[PDB]
């Protein structure tokens, strides 16, 4: 829901580094970072609000500053923080509005500090280097005003131009198709049979392998994965015995659909016919 | 910790024998993010593939999407392949389409 940022910052060695940048309005993509101009990068139009050309300008220089101090902070530090090359730093942070909003780090792909009102507290199990490494963060606390400021104020304030501006993406609606495959796992005499589900939007979707209106409760139901044009796919399989693939079926709900499923008749050569 | 990565190879329409498509190889769930993904037609690399920014879910692992587009003919088999510190060596999944009827 809402807005979030992520920070990916890989520390190779002392001299050789990585960090990658990226903006999310609920779960769709809405700004990268290219560190080598040091520009926030507008993936749609829209990402940009109704904030004027210089408050991004602003908004790039701390973004640059904070960035610079941050890879400079770690490096002097990490033989105190315990910090070993080759690591890798997470961070998430983000807003909800009506509301809320969060600020995560990770080391090493494991919970080890986060940004509660006003200073960075260690996550318990994250142990000792977790609190010497919340000691430098907390070193200014004018900084850490700057950070709550940009959760609790400048967040809230970029939906507030954003999801509005933007909410007919957010809110389209893109019919899946489906079709029906063999699966290439089946137990000895048995059949895989897959429902392939592609090309829906938004996320939520129904799929079920049928006999008529008997849900077969064997349906297995895949990840939702997504496709480069922004709808998802999901296959669904059932196992079956031989034979006693006849009269199946597989239907597909969708908000987009109107209450007109798809369905799919486990038929023709998938039998095969004679 | 190191996590391994999850491979899952797809296709975004029907495959249909020369007609233009899109296979997709979604890695996800690993850990570092330094990772390898090539996607192979019959064996051989496919050049000037496209891949989605470097993302992570809330368990702080990372996931990728590779994709380009292509047109398969009945000669034709796809997969994906990855390297990973992982990886004792390079995993091939590959795509799993139906040829229809096999006897006459
Ligand atoms: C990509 C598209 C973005 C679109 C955004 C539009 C809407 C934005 C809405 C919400 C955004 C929420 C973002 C929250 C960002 C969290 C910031 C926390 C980082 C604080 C860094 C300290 C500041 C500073 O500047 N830290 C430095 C300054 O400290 P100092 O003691 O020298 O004080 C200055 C005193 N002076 C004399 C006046 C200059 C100091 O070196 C810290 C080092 C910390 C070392 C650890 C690094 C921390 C890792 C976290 C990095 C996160 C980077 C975020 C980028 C995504």
């Amino acid at each position: 829901l809402s807005f979030h940022v992520i920070w990916i910052a890989s520390f190779y060695n002392h001299s050789w580094k990585q960090n990658l940048v990226s903006g999310w309005l609920s779960d769709l993509q809405t700004h990268t970072w290219d560190s080598n101009s040091s520009t926030i990068v507008f993936l749609w139009p829209w990402s940009r609000g109704n904030f004027s050309n210089e408050e991004w300008k602003e908004l790039e220089t701390l973004f640059r500053i904070r960035t610079i101090r941050s890879f400079e902070g770690i490096r002097r530090y990490a033989h105190e923080l315990q910090f070993e090359y080759p690591f890798e730093i997470q961070v998430t942070g983000g807003c909800e509005l009506h509301s809320g909003s969060f600020l995560q780090l990770a080391y090493q792909g494991s919970d080890f500090v986060s940004f509660q009102n006003n200073s960075w507290l260690p996550y318990p199990v994250a142990g000792n280097m977790a609190k010497h490494f919340c000691k430098v963060l907390n070193q200014n606390q004018h900084e850490n005003d700057i950070t709550h400021n940009l959760l609790s104020d400048t967040c809230p304030r970029f939906i507030l131009g954003l999801l509005d501006a933007g909410k007919a993406h957010l809110q389209r609606q893109v019919k899946p198709e489906a079709w029906l495959s063999h699966g290439p796992s089946p137990g000895p005499g048995h059949l895989q049979l897959v429902c392939h589900v592609s090309g829906f939007y938004p996320k939520p979707v129904w799929v079920m392998w049928m006999r008529g209106e008997q849900e077969q409760q064997g349906t297995q139901r895949g990840d939702i994965l997504p496709s480069a044009d922004g709808t998802w796919y999901l296959r669904a399989t059932l196992e079956v015995a031989a034979g006693e693939a006849a009269d199946l079926s597989c239907r597909v709900k969708h908000s987009s659909l109107e209450g007109q499923d798809i369905v799919l008749y486990w038929e023709g050569s998938l039998v095969p016919r004679g | 910790i190191q996590r391994t990565p999850k491979i899952q190879v797809y296709s975004r329409h029907p495959a249909e024998n020369g007609k233009s498509n899109f296979l997709n190889c979604y890695v996800s769930g690993f850990h570092p993010s330094d990772i390898e993904v090539d996607l192979l037609k019959n064996g051989e690399r496919i050049e000037k593939v496209e891949h989605s920014d470097l993302s992570f879910s809330k368990d702080w692992s990372f996931y990728l999407l590779y994709y380009t587009e292509f047109t398969p003919t009945e000669k034709d088999e796809y997969a994906c392949r990855v390297n990973h510190v992982t990886l004792s060596q390079p995993k091939i999944v590959k795509w799993d389409r139906d040829m229809g009827s096999l006897v006459p």
